[PDB]
């Protein structure tokens, strides 16, 4: 079954977006149709997964003679799925037998004929709270368009026989012929590997049909759904033939345009008008200049003065294509916390042709760019900052990428004064350097590194988190790893490299609970008992 | 003349039904002490405050001053004819007033807060150095308060005003 | 004689700073008078009766004191206040004046943002002229050195902006093909070249610097380029005259709604004081810039805007061009040249003549012609101002009575005479000595005000061999 997501213009758009649609995964919106403007523009739609909004219907008959189940993955305002109000002489909804989630609101329809006699008790189920049916089993069209009462466990609309392989519309989902209460599971647990593994028999879920592959522009979601568009917190990644809704690593990639190329093409600086167009943006393409006229405000460009707290909108930029010149920062702020996450200033286009990450004539305490890793092409001139001390520590050669890149960090707070005032890298910071004057803002960690922090010693033997060093970086051992006092509590990450199990230990794995009722191979749920030694024994 | 600014609190009450001279003190009324030629002439304890100089036919004259809770006010040179004071000379119908202070500067004369003796268009009023001459003096019109002050100085800054009431 | 002491003898203050001058008298003085004497100008009475300011004195001046102590106070110092302020007592002859308080400006420039233009350009028809505005005291690469031109017989007409740091210039529609503006960030200067100079393009061209909320904040000196062979805002009044102290009002109408889409109505009322570059006097429709007196306070809404000078002093006389920049091309009004009443009725004046160079021991006769008032009704005084000294009264003669008084120093050498027929007083100085060389000014004394209100221009006399 094919699936689809001015008065004359409305008629054309509706007839286009619902011409051959059989199951409308979106919401049927048949509203504002002038008299004698359509003819069966949507007649075969057999299940709409949302709200059927039939309002402002001047036409005598919008057929909708096929819709049998209006799913209810939304509502009009609340619990309102079929919105038949403010209309229309006859609507043959003889097919609609079950609206799974929601209720029907009828009113403001003087022309509505034969609709009041509908036995709407069978239509909606258990959501009668907003059943505003105030505006004989027959949904119009005289006889043979009867209401066909059926409601007054995997079959929703009706039964073609009491067999789960023969049902009109699936209550939850349908693999191919039998309607299952859930999709064919994406990954099944194999007791041999003692872990869940991708079952070949499993299929992704598309609407109400379990699909082996996500068709057309559909991406597999985390919950297994074949969503047409990935969520805002997710990203589209193609590892197999079907793209997957991989969750975003913090700020999702939203490549905005920078000050100089794009909508901000002729802007002079990051004006208060220019800002807030870069919110929730990463990998700005072009420069990200922040000149003094931004905080002063401008008239000949009619730019209102920028509130200092709004410069934190630029904290999500994890890369830049061109230069990143920060030539004036809010004076009350000690460190360039605006660019605290800029991971690589690729510097394809260099401000003044030379500088790629320049921080000139600011009054910051520390460069504050803890997270920077590669200033690829252009140079790096960080001068003028008369109160920046913990600057020269970071090795300006480990960062720059093209051998022609130079560095002119000069004229800042003196090294002797930086040392006398105690403005030095925290002891738990390797000789590589420290971007800020604190321990977490260190270029390289001396011994271990719990997260971004450059700790002095990982909790290898004593500690609350039970750290277990790995590639010179502390990593929280799996919570199931019971801390061990004699030696290291965890050889490596994952519950299969732990010394002592806090909870039961299931085979090579230390699991919070033994696998009980988890679906395994051969479509069998697996229930495992636990031994006295915290060993999970399968039943 | 009319104003008491300049410590000229001593004033003559020109509201007498009889021909009596009454002196008024412009001070905060607690107790009025009147002085005549430097000697105290009475002490009014509340109640009345005006100083009666007797019948004007007796030609009352002298430097009269009063004093309330503050210091004594400036003297009021009284001169009736029915510190150096202003000299008054009467010859027939001509009254001559001599300014007590004649330092040689341009001396100005004023009669009841009205400048006099400056214009030459008055044959009956001539000013010669510190002498003010009033020919054909009118008892009802030329009487009142008189004071002389040098040009550039305020008449209120004069040490004492002259109250003249003369019948010629 | 009562001795007057002026404190301080010389004081230097910054613009807007409160300046107080103390006057100490050797004897209790009923009233002390204050005079404002600019360098080379006759002493002008500042306050009379020790508390009443003379007519036309700005409200920033205030007088106080009684007995032997008097004070002259300035609420906000200004460059126009640079003058010798002296106190004078008339309680006793001679009218003594203090040694004089030399008031100087303690600003010293302070590297304040001060654009400086090229200036003095005269061209031929069809030529091209390039103007340069050497910025100073600012980051010459952070402020848009917007240009503006006001031709003889026209208002402020923008000639197109720049961003001096990047050189990326917007431009003016009526000159887009003739005026190119390019900056030189190294020399801290903007440059704009106008091409094909016609006849109508002869003008005075200024170089603003668009501030934060106040466009054309610090206008340059202005270059006069004389070459010879858009939301329309018009100012309601024009040449609107007012009397000194009389409240005034200039209004202006906007062709469209000049409240910008940003919600900030970038209307402003620059005030080209006579002879100087235009200077903002209302940062926005209503707010006043820093350094403008409290008098000038306009208002408006929608498309109608009106400036209402609360008290038009002598300091507000000059064309008040009204600009509105919320529309793309910055276009101003024609501006109402608010000018004083200039009645001329009080033609009271003292003209001094008879000065010059005379030999020691010779006699000099000075004449002071009085017009516009009754000569006999006022006393004319003679005052000598020696080089580097304060005012010294010589004497006076009463025109009505002929009475004359002279200072004991010159009573035997200077003679005061008056001619009522010519309304002129004669100061006959006999046996002039080298110490008698100085500036002698005749002052008409107001007895009711106890002050010499009208003073002559002064006649310099030099006793040299």
């Amino acid at each position: 079954k094919k699936v689809c997501q001015t008065f004359e213009d409305h008629f054309l758009s509706l007839q286009r977006m619902f011409n051959n649609c059989e199951v409308v995964l979106g919401n049927l919106e048949i509203t504002y149709v002038q008299r004698n403007y359509d003819l069966s523009f949507l007649k075969t739609i057999q299940e709409v997964a949302g709200y059927v909004l039939i309002a402002l219907n001047t036409v005598e008959r919008i057929p909708l003679e096929n819709l049998q189940i209006i799913r209810g993955n939304m509502y009009y305002e609340n619990s309102y799925a079929l919105a038949v109000l403010s209309n229309l002489k006859e609507l043959p909804m003889r097919n609609l037998q079950e609206i799974l989630h929601g209720a029907v609101r009828f009113s403001n329809n003087p022309a509505l004929c034969n609709v009041e006699s509908i036995q709407w008790r069978d239509i909606v189920s258990s959501d009668f709270l907003s059943n505003m049916s105030m505006d004989g089993s027959c949904w119009g069209a005289g006889e043979e368009n009867c209401q066909k009462l059926t409601k007054i466990n995997q079959c929703a609309a009706g039964c073609t026989g009491p067999r789960e392989s023969d049902c009109l519309v699936c209550r939850k989902f349908r693999d191919e012929a039998t309607c299952k209460d859930t999709c064919p599971p994406l990954m099944l647990y194999n007791p041999t590997t003692y872990q869940m593994d991708v079952n070949p028999e499993g299929k992704y879920s598309f609407g109400a049909t379990c699909v082996k592959k996500c068709p057309r522009n559909y991406v597999v979601t985390d919950h297994g759904s074949c969503v047409r568009a990935c969520g805002a917190d997710s990203y589209e990644m193609e590892e197999d033939g079907v793209r997957k809704c991989k969750k975003c690593e913090g700020p999702c990639r939203k490549v905005c345009n920078g000050i100089g190329i794009g909508e901000f093409k002729d802007s002079l600086s990051i004006n208060a008008t220019n800002i807030k167009h870069f919110k929730n943006c990463t990998s700005i393409s072009g420069d990200l200049h922040i000149l003094p006229v931004a905080f002063r405000g401008d008239s000949f460009t009619h730019t209102p003065p920028l509130d200092p707290q709004e410069l934190d909108i630029l904290k999500t930029v994890k890369e830049i294509t061109g230069f990143l010149l920060i030539q004036a920062w809010p004076e009350n702020r000690t460190d360039l916390h605006a660019f605290e996450n800029l991971e690589i200033i690729r510097g394809r286009t260099k401000q003044h042709g030379q500088f790629s990450l320049a921080v000139v004539s600011l009054n910051i305490t520390s460069l504050g760019l803890r997270s920077l890793k590669e200033i690829s092409d252009g140079d790096v001139i960080i001068s003028g900052n008369k109160n920046l001390c913990y600057a020269n520590t970071i090795n300006w050669k480990k960062l720059f990428g093209t051998s022609g890149q130079k560095t002119k960090i000069i004229s800042n707070r003196g090294e002797n004064s930086c040392k006398a005032t105690g403005q030095v890298c925290h002891a738990l910071c390797s000789p590589e350097g420290c971007w800020g004057p604190e321990p977490r803002d260190c270029v390289s960690c001396r011994n271990v590194s719990r997260g971004r922090e450059c700790v002095d010693k990982c909790n290898l033997l004593e500690g609350e988190p039970r750290e277990f060093v790995e590639n010179s970086e502390c990593i929280q051992c799996h919570p199931e790893c019971l801390p061990q006092a004699m030696n290291i509590t965890c050889t490596g990450r994952g519950p299969d490299n732990c010394i002592q199990c806090a909870h039961y230990i299931d085979g090579p794995h230390c699991v919070k609970t033994c696998p009980a009722g988890v679906m395994g191979e051969n479509n069998t749920l697996v229930w495992k008992y636990a031994d006295a030694g915290h060993v999970c024994h399968l039943c | 003349m009319q104003s008491i600014k300049g410590n000229h609190l001593v004033k003559v009450y020109d509201y007498q039904e009889d021909g009596s001279v009454l002196l008024t003190c412009d001070a905060e009324a607690k107790n009025i002490t009147w002085f005549k030629d430097g000697k105290m002439i009475g002490f009014l304890t509340e109640d009345k405050k005006k100083w009666n100089l007797g019948s004007n036919a007796k030609d009352p004259r002298g430097m009269y001053q009063c004093k309330g809770s503050q210091n004594k006010s400036k003297p009021l040179q009284v001169y009736y004819r029915m510190q150096t004071p202003y000299k008054v000379s009467i010859s027939g119908t001509t009254v001559i007033l001599t300014c007590p202070q004649y330092p040689g500067s341009e001396i100005l004369w004023q009669h009841n807060d009205k400048n006099i003796g400056g214009d030459e268009d008055d044959k009956n009023i001539g000013s010669d150095e510190d002498h003010l001459s009033l020919k054909e003096f009118s008892e009802l019109e030329q009487s009142g308060y008189y004071v002389c002050y040098p040009r550039g100085s305020k008449p209120e800054d004069a040490n004492f005003y002259l109250y003249l009431r003369a019948r010629v | 004689d009562i001795q007057m002491t002026q404190s301080p003898s010389s004081l230097s203050a910054s613009v807007g700073d409160r300046v107080t001058i103390t006057c100490s008298a050797s004897s209790s003085v009923s009233y002390m008078n204050w005079y404002q004497q600019t360098p080379g100008k006759a002493p002008k009475r500042w306050i009379y009766d020790t508390s009443k300011l003379a007519s036309g004195v700005p409200s920033r001046f205030s007088g106080s004191g009684s007995g032997t102590d008097y004070t002259f106070t300035i609420s906000s110092l200004q460059p126009e206040d640079i003058a010798t302020y002296y106190c004078q007592q008339w309680s006793s002859n001679p009218f003594t004046f203090g040694q004089g308080t030399k008031l100087q400006i303690t600003s010293g420039g302070g590297g304040q943002v001060q654009l400086v233009q090229s200036g003095a350009e005269v061209k031929k028809p069809g030529a091209s002229v390039k103007v340069s505005c050497k910025a100073s005291g600012y980051t010459f690469t952070s402020y848009w050195m917007h240009w503006v031109r006001q031709a003889p017989g026209q208002g402020l007409e923008w000639m197109g902006n720049i961003w001096p740091g990047s050189g990326g210039t917007n431009y003016a529609e009526k000159f887009k093909n003739r005026v190119t503006m390019t900056r030189d960030t190294s020399i801290s200067t903007a440059y704009m070249e106008l091409s094909r100079l016609r006849s109508d393009d002869t003008a005075v061209y200024y170089c603003a610097r668009s501030g934060g909320p106040y466009f054309f904040d610090y206008w340059g000196q202005g270059t006069l380029v004389t070459v010879s062979s858009d939301i329309v805002m018009t100012q309601s009044p024009l040449s609107l005259p007012v009397t000194p102290g009389e409240p005034a009002s200039i209004s202006c109408r906007s062709s469209q709604n000049i409240v910008h889409n940003n919600g900030i109505t970038y209307l402003e009322w620059y005030l080209q004081k006579p002879g100087q570059s235009p200077q903002l006097l209302i940062y926005k429709v209503s707010d006043r810039f820093s350094g403008v007196p409290d008098r000038f306070s306009g208002s408006g809404s929608g498309t109608d805007f009106t400036l209402k000078i609360s008290r038009v002093e002598a300091e507000d006389v000059g064309v008040y061009y009204c600009f509105q920049g919320s529309h793309i091309p910055p276009t101003f009004g024609q501006g109402t040249k608010v000018e004083i009443k200039s009645g001329g009725g009080g033609q009271v004046q003292l003209v001094q003549s008879g000065g010059g160079v005379v030999q020691p021991g010779r006699s000099l006769r000075l004449s002071c012609k009085a017009s516009g008032y009754t000569f006999t009704r006022y006393t004319m005084h003679w005052v000598r101002q020696a080089p580097g000294k304060g005012l010294e009264w010589i004497g006076y003669i009463n025109p009505s009575r002929g009475y004359t008084n002279y200072n004991q120093k010159v009573k035997d050498r200077f003679t005061i005479s008056r001619d009522n027929s010519k309304n002129t007083a004669f100061l006959q100085m006999d046996s002039l000595r080298p110490e008698d060389t100085g500036v002698y000014f005749c002052a008409r004394y107001y007895d009711d005000h106890y002050s010499l209100d009208y003073w002559g221009q002064g006649t310099p006399v030099t006793v040299s061999s």
